[PDB]
């Protein structure tokens, strides 16, 4: 064809069952991870000189609520650059036109993994804290543009031997907030929620409220933190608000209990100070109802948190947003494709 | 009391 001559620019490699084509710069493609909508790599980038990370996106316009996420996270990676949130190298796709589009390949910095097996290390309270107060820097970085997650868990981000931490992605079942999993309004604490289910998992070593569907989640939750006040319950759909009070009614257990001293250090004045501190901050921010759960500014001050705090990480301003790229404004999928089709291409370096 | 080049994270 006319553009064939473009496909010269890229090679195919198979990984596992899918076939990544990718520019012929990234080489020596193996695989580090999977998630729900991508398949990712590391590569050696010949140009750049440097290992990187690769992730695949097949069909990003499938639906609209996949098309505002995969296009919200390619304008938010290109326009945020903060130390927490990870960065981005290059975007492409190896079709020629927008009616052969379909995968969309995003080039990352290379990080050493995910959070999952940090969890399960025993960690000190240096390292749990210094992780927990990254993991807030990046998300007071993303609220101060706009940007609340609600997704946050250990698969969505990732850490270096060095013990740096980078949040993956921008958002939206075992690490959302009550006001999220039963349909409520929320706010900026939403993602407090989840990383105090995070950090109380590093503590406990199991899934805080693991539940195997939706109601267990919910039964899981109370078991372990009371049932929620009326006032709570007053804020919900009347469906939902018949379920929710359709249980026994669990007291739930103090945070000694729940995180009691044998689950930290003991050797020292130092580390029974921590734990105690630990606890509290736990205990402040897994608060079913949100209107008493502390704030994002309220966790980098605690004692806890606030050993490491530096306001050139934590306070540093926010992107500059494009015009309208980030809007409310809604499409037909044929023109979210076209939407993250023209992104795509423009983004390319 | 490390400095914050002392956090070492044994990843594998
Ligand atoms: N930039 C990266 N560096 C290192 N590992 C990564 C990177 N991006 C993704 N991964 C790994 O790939 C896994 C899946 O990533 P992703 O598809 O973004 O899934 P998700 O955030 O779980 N949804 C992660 O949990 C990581 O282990």
């Amino acid at each position: 064809g006319s553009r064939s001559k473009r496909d010269n620019n890229f090679y195919s490699v198979e990984i596992g069952d899918s076939t990544f084509t990718v520019l012929k710069r990234y080489q020596n493609l193996k695989p580090i991870g999977s998630g729900a909508q991508g398949i990712v790599c590391a590569a050696y980038d010949a140009i750049l000189e440097r290992n990187v990370a690769i992730k695949k996106l097949s069909r990003p316009f499938q639906n609209q609520t996949h098309a505002k996420r995969a296009y919200r996270e390619l304008v938010l990676m290109k326009c945020v650059n903060h130390k927490n949130i990870i960065g981005l190298l290059n975007v492409f796709t190896p079709q020629k036109s927008l009616e052969e589009f379909q995968d969309v390949y995003i080039v990352m910095e290379l990080m050493d993994a995910n959070l999952c097996q940090v969890i399960q290390m025993e960690l000190d309270h240096e390292r749990m804290s210094y992780l927990l107060y990254q993991m807030l820097c990046g998300i007071k970085h993303l609220h101060s543009a706009g940007i609340i997650h609600r997704d946050l868990k250990p698969s969505n981000i990732v850490v270096k031997s060095d013990c740096t931490l980078k949040i993956l992605d921008f958002g939206l079942r075992y690490y959302r907030a009550p006001e999220v999993i039963l349909g409520m309004g929320y706010k900026e604490n939403v993602d407090i929620w989840s990383v105090g289910c995070i950090m109380g998992e590093m503590i406990k070593g199991g899934v805080l409220f693991p539940g195997t569907d939706h109601i267990d989640q919910w039964n899981k939750v109370i078991e372990q933190l009371g049932t929620p006040c009326p006032e709570f319950m007053k804020k919900l759909q009347p469906t939902v608000r018949t379920y929710v009070e359709n249980r026994p009614k669990y007291a739930g257990y103090s945070f000694e209990k729940l995180f009691p001293d044998v689950l930290f250090p003991a050797d020292s004045e130092h580390n029974k100070l921590k734990a105690s501190q630990a606890r509290d901050l736990l205990s402040k921010m897994l608060v079913i109802d949100a209107s008493k759960r502390i704030s994002v500014d309220e966790a980098l001050q605690h004692p806890y948190i606030n050993v490491w705090y530096d306001p050139s990480e934590a306070e540093a301003p926010p992107p500059k947003i494009p015009d309208k790229q980030l809007d409310e404004r809604e499409h037909t999928i044929e023109e979210w494709k076209e939407l993250i089709y023209k992104e795509v291409m423009d983004l390319e370096h | 009391r490390p400095s914050r080049d002392h956090l070492y994270l044994p990843l594998e």
